[PDB]
């Protein structure tokens, strides 16, 4: 079973950017509703009890034929992963790491905000935006899905993460998400959490340069 | 140029210059055919190796360095070269850890209390409690405020004896069942025989996320090393390739390391079941040669590739696109039994006109008590042969029927409704012509049955279509149905141009020529000289006569 | 040029069911912007002049969407919700429609039920509709020689985004935006009480009836 | 020639960059020692590419009421003619019906 | 192979399924399917709900060399894109239910 | 398609891949507190200082200069510092100062191996007649493939010697087959 | 000639048997059907036929 | 010589090494692919009548674009390009028509007929295109191609896959044919001796029967099919086989 996390941060932290009202219905009930079901649904299967957090939610994905435990566990990690993706007083520059990483797979961080943004201005309906390290190409990319869907299913390692769905926004913005989106790259986006993410992925991917001898 | 030239052979296909350790006529072919064909030799490593083709001036030369020679001869396996920056594994906070059952607990087909079983799976929710660096102050218990008999851990005490009672139930099967499927001991598989000792912990006592000390106990070139973590079976951390030329630096045997699991699986089907990762030292960054699949084995049980590739994650076995949208494509109609449907009717006509013609036989005996020859087998219903017809031995299948699966009386009852009808007709100087009997509207159910089929799931299909593309769930089965080119390059496509020898005409002595006037021939002797009047659809003629009788 | 046209009830009358603050925000700041959106692309195109259903099945383009699907499919949706809800409504239906009901789904509970539960368990931003079963596909061999008149039924259907039935060729009787745009203002994330509340005070009867009678028009024209 | 069957290694004094841009031939500068690696062949296996992969242990080998139409198939017990062969080609003529309606014991000429 | 077919392919099975899952799936309200002894070569492209009031199936999925074993009274749920080989040995009828994605 | 169709139940080696090698033993061949022990240390839990799901625990030269917040410059270790966390959140060390870590089979504590602050190597090639010690059988031609504790596996493999100016028929890694040039 | 000198006639008499087997039907084949330039009269071969009758010297 | 391809390389007066590849046919027919000094692949028939690859090639329809794609190089067909073969080869007939040209070497220009062709076929594509089992065997293994057995003709592809090789082994890459090699040969016995000249017989009893129906016809006579046919062709054809013909000798 897997119990409903806390943000690191108070509910009310992000006020006035994200109000505490949104908070306390996307934890409270939404973010809580998932866990519940998930813990209800691995009470009766002892075989998808046991797998990880990952493996569950590639496993019961079925290769593009989700099984009824997908939508459950898709959502309970993408919660978590997006409340650590904000954090008080956020938004400005990414440094080090995360800062030549953009400037590279991008061409700049200027050229990496429009193309974030547009993934989230073209999303139609519920879904997510990423911003994830492509496993075989070794390069950052930001990608669209749809309802409870991941790039874990692609075996990607998300960095940022942003919430595109209505009942996450629509009482400080309601049908306003454009500026919702440029509110959340301004004031909320977490890069000291993208730091340590693409530091647990250099484990798995190694976006460096080999030392290759003379000889 | 001979600098990305060089860096593309490292990184496309796994050069490094490896130490060749060479005897001395090895290295004075090598440093003195660097001159010449026949000449006094002037470089002075050409000279020093002439001069060490005899052992005597070797150990002359040693014993004037004053050393022995046993590590003279180790002081040649010295790798050379430049040396990588030293390892400093900067620990990221402090180590905190906690006992926690494994999910996976018990193993399949193993029966515990359920109740335990609940009781001990209330720690997987500790997860979700967070534990903050500046938070390790207020209540640190050390010292006798931390001895075990303090600890409160009867979750993992619960854990701890089911696997107790589990390892001695069990502990001698896994072994009966290693040396079975096993025939000879690797690193990754069970621990047996003199060399496994009580206390070794089985795979159910692991799982992902676990903390680990171990000893390095083999470097394999291709595979990785091998930590011994306290178990019946070793850890596995994948390196191959380049990676161990600077790696063989840092990893070697003996050393102590920590590791942490990275997964679990099943040692049948994969070869190293615990596989690992080095968390001191910390050598991510010198790791770029990545497995993409976990070596599996592949068992004599194993027939259907499907079957191991679903035993495992990999995907499933590519082949063309048939470039058809499977909605578009028509429904089908044909219903599988109706063929039985028809040689049971068939039979069941035979039947009726051999009765009419010789009805003397039936004769003391129910019809429906009919007996089948003595040797009459169910397991040899078809049986396939050739016959010769019209000097063509043409291929001919024989369809056994037996009696008991027809129903002789309906048929028999149904015929005397035509006989009667017939012969009211013929008294009434006229003709009458059946539409269809009892087996043909069978078979037209059965096929209304099987269309309706095909109809419901192509609307489920259709719903499904909308459904995944307003939501972008893939259409067909990934791994399937790879784009053109696939298949490697050359691809001989009859229909091409560059295949086609018809550029001047089909050969005379062509195989389609040779059909082409076989036909003719055919064709000739059946009509003729004459000139087609007109061609008409076959349904045209199933429609228009209907309508004129 | 397609038009945005005012819901047929005064803003303030669906209360307590809907407030006014959602209805207008619904109505002015959704369906206009999808309107207006549709109209912005539809200039200079082909699409000019040809009504929304048309709209609706021409960008579908048999799977792969067009560009404009999504706004005109919205505003279609729309246009269906706000006709499918009264002041008045509620309760239950009466006539052909009822014995439909009962035919298909057994009882006006178990009917009730159903829908209740598809509309929950739409998971994401959706719809869930009740349509007239009146479909015929795009293939050669899919006609019935023998109707048994049972084929042409009441089913119930769940869609995500902006996808309606008539892209089945099924004709549409009743909706619930299942959205979270629709009731988020209202209900926050209490789906179940919203659903029913739209089902016990929101559903129009006389225009499901209505709708079903067209439909039954339209396969009846479709006969010869 | 290659003694036995096996994968090239250089260590140094081999170009790696090919003496022509689209060949495999490589130059050595110096004097060095050409090593083949061992291997089993593959052979004419048929392999999968999806099952095998690297490091895999193999343990293992490499009238009419009686007659019936269906799917691009039908059923006969009019003449109908079958070539020597027992082979069709498009558009061939198999059963013919000679109407007796048409019939003619008399001699003439046919017009039409 | 150790894993059986049902796990490998997942295929869910209730076998002896109660009165009130029945009730609950509305299986009496469905269509009949029959058959005899045949062989229906098919591709499940879809999610299928089947129950087996008389007759057995043997199902061979494409390639394999066993067979799952399903008898009377067993409630089966065949996957989409399953690629199997459906054989009957004597008279056959069960009930449907053609499920797309989410519904049920 | 299946649906096309027009029986009964009723009735060694290694892959090498880059091409393809089978690597066997015609190729490969062998020349040659409480007690401390090796196990399982506890299951690690996330540090939400590092804001990770699964902690890093360790960073190298390279990672700590590209993924170590301000905030966390305090944090690092140069030494293992193992703490202890029960069922009921209480917090367990026994020593600051030491490496002490519990045992989950044995339930008792004791003592880390480091505190963490041969002859042949692996991928070598040898010649057909190298000594490694007077006292041993001489080695013989290959490259180094297993390195264990008291032996080592080779992969068998012949050199060829060549003059400047010969020109070598084939990529690095390069399958040839018997007869090739 | 496995495991005897085989015969010195045997190419001889092995290369005869096969144009009497194969030869006659691969060449009788190819034989053109026939037929005039108004198309009346066609003459043709029936391959299948062929027949060689023993010599009568 | 056994039918296949054969790659061969000649010195020139001044020493330059010119490669060469050869396609034998069923019947001898020599199909010979050089490599000029301006690199120029011409396909020379006769000691004077030369083709260039692109006319023919486009002489039997492969398209100007797909000849670039299926070698690795596309630059040196390209470079060779007038402005006056390029019209001749965007249409299939207008290659055909300068192919003619050139290997006839007759002045002006031909009409495109179905006798051209025909006339053509007999002379080039029966004596020079058709390879046999054999000879699809010999390619099938020199140029590394998985083509089927049944295939007895020269394929489009295999042209364009000589060419690769022919220009690829200009560089190092492969090894020349050995023309004396007993792998490049065949033996004739009497098999395939007494059925070429029952190739003969059978082929010289046609035009007796077209003489004779022709004959009986314009004397409106039912003629017996006994009577159409004569035993002249085939008994004298094998009567002057053993007398003449050189491998038919008077036993010792
Ligand atoms: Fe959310
Ligand atoms: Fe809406």
């Amino acid at each position: 079973y897997y119990g409903l996390k806390t943000p690191p941060y108070p509910l009310d932290a992000l006020e006035p950017y994200m109000s505490q009202r949104t908070l306390e219905v996307h934890w409270g009930k939404h973010h809580r509703g998932y866990v519940d079901n998930l813990n209800k649904q691995l009470g009766k299967d002892d075989r998808l009890y046991g797998y990880t957090m990952e493996e569950l939610i590639k496993a019961t994905y079925n290769n593009g034929n989700p099984l009824p435990e997908f939508n459950n566990a898709a959502q309970v990690y993408n919660h978590d992963f997006f409340w650590e993706s904000m954090q008080p007083g956020g938004g400005d520059m990414p440094i080090k790491g995360v800062l030549e990483q953009i400037e590279k797979d991008f061409g700049s961080f200027t050229n990496f905000r429009e193309k974030f943004t547009n993934a989230a201005l073209t999303q139609f309906g519920s879904g997510w935006v990423w911003l994830v390290l492509k496993r075989e190409e070794r390069r950052l990319e930001v990608v669209k899905t749809s309802n409870a869907i991941n790039p874990l299913v692609w075996d990607d390692i998300p960095i940022i993460n942003l919430d595109v769905w209505e009942h996450s926004y629509y009482l400080d913005y309601k049908n306003e998400r454009g500026k919702y989106i440029n509110t959340f790259l301004n004031h909320l986006v977490s890069w000291n959490a993208a730091m340590s993410r693409m530091a647990r992925a250099e484990a798995f991917v190694n976006l460096g340069e080999p030392t290759i001898p003379i000889a | 140029t001979e600098d990305e030239a060089r860096r593309r052979n490292w990184i496309e296909r796994g050069w490094a210059p490896w130490e060749e350790i060479l005897t001395p006529e090895a290295d004075f072919a090598r440093k003195s055919l660097n001159e010449g064909e026949e000449v006094p030799l002037q470089s002075p490593e050409a000279i020093e190796a002439f001069k060490m083709l005899r052992p005597s001036y070797r150990k002359k030369k040693i014993k004037e360095m004053g050393i022995t020679e046993d590590e003279w001869y180790a002081k040649q396996f010295e790798i050379r070269g430049d040396k990588p920056p030293p390892l400093d594994t900067s620990w990221a906070g402090p180590l905190v850890v906690r006992q926690i059952p494994p999910r996976d607990w018990p193993p399949k087909g193993w029966e515990v209390d359920r109740k335990e079983l609940e009781f001990i799976r209330e720690a997987h929710k500790l997860m979700a409690e967070r534990v903050w660096l500046e938070d390790l102050d207020k209540d640190l218990k050390v010292g006798e405020d931390a001895t075990v008999d303090k600890m409160c851990l009867e979750r993992f005490k619960v854990f701890l004896k089911q696997y107790n009672e589990w390892v001695e139930a069990n502990k001698d099967r896994l072994e009966e069942d290693s040396y079975k499927y096993d025939q000879d001991f690797y690193p990754g598989r069970r621990i047996r025989g003199k060399d496994y000792k009580e206390g070794m912990y089985e795979l159910p006592f692991y799982y992902p996320g676990m903390i680990c000390e171990g000893t390095v106990t083999t470097l394999h070139l291709y595979q990785g090393a091998f930590v011994d973590i306290g178990g019946v079976h070793e850890g596995w951390v994948p390196i191959k390739g380049n990676d161990w030329f600077w790696i063989r630096h840092f990893i070697r045997v003996g050393m102590h390391v920590i590791v942490e699991i990275t997964a679990k699986r099943d040692p049948y089907r994969f070869r190293f079941p615990l596989e690992l990762r080095f968390v001191h030292p910390n050598i991510d960054h010198m790791i770029f040669n990545k497995f993409d699949f976990p070596p599996i084995f592949h068992r004599d049980g194993d027939t259907n590739p499907d079957e191991i590739r679903r035993d495992c994650g990999r995907p499933p076995e590519p082949r063309k696109d048939p470039g058809s949208k499977p909605e578009e494509e028509g429904l089908l109609s044909d219903h599988p039994y109706v063929d039985k449907l028809w040689q049971l009717h068939v039979a069941e006509q035979m039947i009726l006109d051999d009765y009419e013609a010789n009805p003397e036989k039936y004769k003391g005996k129910k019809l429906s008590e009919l007996s089948d020859d003595e040797g009459f087998d169910e397991r040899k219903e078809i049986e396939h042969g050739e016959a010769y017809y019209k000097k063509t031995k043409l291929p001919k299948v024989i369809l056994k029927t037996s009696v008991k699966e027809l129903d002789l009386e309906a048929a028999l009852i149904e015929r005397k409704y035509h006989n009667k009808l017939m012969m009211e007709a013929k008294a009434r100087g006229e003709g009458y012509k059946i539409e269809k009997l009892r087996r043909n509207i069978e078979m037209d159910e059965y096929d209304s049955l099987h269309w309706r089929r095909s109809l419901e799931e192509r609307e489920a299909l259709l719903r499904d279509i909308s459904s995944r593309q307003a939501l972008g769930l893939p259409l067909e089965e990934p791994g399937r149905y790879k784009p053109g080119s696939f298949f490697g390059k050359d691809q001989y496509d009859p229909t091409s141009a560059l295949y086609q020898y018809d550029y001047w005409g089909e050969p005379k002595n062509s195989e389609i020529s040779k059909q082409e006037r076989m036909k003719d021939a055919h064709n000739k002797s059946i009509v003729g000289k004459g000139n087609v009047w007109y061609d008409m659809s076959y349904d045209d003629a199933i429609k228009q006569t209907i309508e004129r009788r | 040029g397609f038009e945005l046209k005012p819901p047929p009830y005064p803003l303030d009358a669906l209360e307590p069911h809907m407030s006014r603050e959602t209805l207008d925000y619904h109505w002015g700041k959704h369906h206009k912007t999808y309107v207006e959106n549709l109209n912005k692309q539809i200039v200079g195109t082909d699409l000019d002049g040809l009504s929304l259903e048309e709209v609706v099945l021409l960008s579908y383009n048999r799977g792969n969407m067009l560009p404009a699907f999504n706004n005109a499919a919205q505003a279609w949706n729309h246009e269906f919700f706000w006709e499918s809800i009264q002041p008045g409504g509620g309760g239950k239906p009466s006539g052909d429609l009822l014995r439909l009901i009962e035919r298909d789904f057994g009882s006006f509970s178990d009917f009730v039920e159903r829908f209740k539960a598809a509309a929950a368990s739409n998971f994401g931003s959706g719809w869930t509709w009740l349509a007239y079963k009146a479909n015929r596909l795009d293939v050669a061999n899919a006609v019935n020689p023998l109707p048994k008149e049972e084929d042409k039924k009441l089913v119930i259907v769940k869609t995500p985004n902006a996808v309606n039935p008539l892209v089945w060729d099924y004709s549409p009787l009743l909706t619930i935006d299942t959205w979270e745009h629709a009731y988020y203002l209202d209900f926050e994330n209490r789906r179940i009480e919203y659903i029913n509340t739209f089902m016990e005070k929101l559903v129009s009867w006389e225009t499901v009836s209505t709708r079903l009678e067209s439909a039954m028009a339209r396969a009846a024209q479709r006969e010869q | 020639y290659s003694d036995s069957e096996g994968e090239m290694h250089w260590s140094t004094d081999v170009s790696h960059a090919p003496e022509f841009t689209y060949s495999n031939v490589h130059l050595l500068p110096k004097t060095s020692h050409l090593w083949i690696l061992s291997g089993g062949s593959c052979g004419s296996s048929l392999i999968l590419f999806s099952i095998h992969k690297d490091q895999d242990q193999m343990n293992i080998p490499f009238s009419d009421l009686l007659a019936k139409r269906r799917r691009n198939r039908f059923l006969i017990p009019i003449s109908v003619e079958i070539p020597i062969n027992g082979i069709f080609r498009r558009n061939s003529i198999f059963a013919f019906f000679d109407d007796p309606r048409y019939r003619r014991k008399s001699s003439g000429i046919l017009k039409y | 192979m150790q894993t059986p077919l049902e796990e490998l392919y997942n295929v869910k099975v209730e076998r002896k399924v109660s009165q009130r899952r029945l009730e609950e799936l509305g299986v009496s309200r469905w269509s009949v399917w029959k058959t005899g002894k045949c062989k229906l070569p098919w591709d499940w492209q879809v999610d299928q709900l089947v129950y087996i009031e008389e007759g057995e199936v043997r199902v061979v999925p494409e390639g394999s060399k066993r067979f799952m074993q399903f008898l009377a009274g067993d409630l089966v749920r065949y996957p989409k894109w399953l690629e199997a080989d459906l054989f009957f040995n004597a008279p056959y009828s069960e009930r449907y239910c053609f499920k797309a994605y989410a519904d049920d | 398609r299946k649906r096309n169709n027009p029986m009964n139940p009723f009735y060694h080696g290694t892959i090498r891949m880059f091409s393809l090698l089978i690597l066997s033993s015609s190729n490969c061949f062998r020349i040659g507190t409480i007690k401390n022990s090796s196990g399982p240390l506890g299951t690690a839990i996330q540090i939400s200082n590092f804001y990770s799901f699964l902690p890093l625990l360790t960073y190298n030269q390279i990672s700590v200069i590209k993924y170590l917040q301000l905030d966390n410059f305090k944090y690092i270790f140069q030494v293992i510092h193992s703490y202890l966390i029960d069922e009921n959140g209480r917090i367990f060390n026994l020593d600051p100062y030491s490496n002490l870590v519990l045992n989950p089979f044995k339930l008792n504590w004791y003592f880390l191996h480091q505190n963490y602050n041969t002859i042949i190597s692996l991928g070598q090639f040898f010649c057909e007649n190298v000594c490694i010690a007077k006292k041993e059988p001489y080695l013989k031609s290959g490259q180094v493939l297993i390195v264990q504790r008291d032996s080592v596996v080779i992969r068998s493999a012949k050199p060829y010697l060549a003059t400047p100016g010969a020109k070598v028929h084939g990529h690095y890694r390069e399958i040839l087959y018997e007869g090739d040039t | 000639g496995t495991s005897t000198i085989p015969g010195f006639n045997q190419i001889q008499f092995e290369g005869f048997y096969r144009f009497i087997d194969q030869g006659l039907i691969e060449e009788l084949s190819k034989f053109p059907k026939i037929e005039d330039i108004d198309h009346e009269i066609e003459f043709q071969l029936f391959v299948e036929t062929y027949q060689l009758v023993e010599p009568l010297i | 010589q056994s039918p296949g391809i054969y790659y061969q390389s000649e010195l020139d007066h001044n020493g330059i090494s010119v490669y060469t590849g050869t396609i034998i046919s069923d019947w001898g027919g020599r199909l010979e692919l050089e490599i000029d000094k301006k690199a120029r692949i011409w396909a020379r028939v006769s000691r004077k009548q030369k083709i260039s690859i692109l006319v023919l090639s486009s002489a039997m329809g492969s398209n100007l674009r797909e000849i670039l794609e299926n070698v690795c190089y596309p630059e040196i067909f390209l470079s060779f390009l007038t402005d006056k073969e390029k019209k001749k080869i965007g249409s299939k007939e207008n290659a055909i028509l300068e192919f003619y040209q050139q290997f006839s070497c007759v002045g002006g220009d031909p009409i495109f007929s179905e006798s051209l062709c025909k006339e053509l076929q007999k002379k080039f594509f029966h004596q020079r295109c058709e390879l046999g089992r054999i000879g699809r065997r010999n390619i099938n293994w020199r140029l590394n191609l998985n083509i089927p057995q049944n295939n007895i003709f020269l394929l489009p592809r295999d042209i364009l896959a000589a060419a690769d090789h022919l220009i690829g082994m200009k560089f190092g890459m492969g090894t020349l044919d050995d023309m004396n090699h007993l792998k490049n040969k065949r033996i004739r016995s009497v098999a395939d001796l007494l059925q070429d000249q029952l190739g003969l017989a059978l082929a010289r009893l046609e035009n007796v029967v077209k003489g004779t129906i022709g004959g009986a016809i314009r004397h409106k006579l039912i003629p017996t099919p006994q009577n159409l046919v004569t035993s002249t062709p085939l008994t004298t054809t094998y009567e002057s086989f053993f007398g003449l013909h050189p491998l038919s000798q008077v036993l010792d």
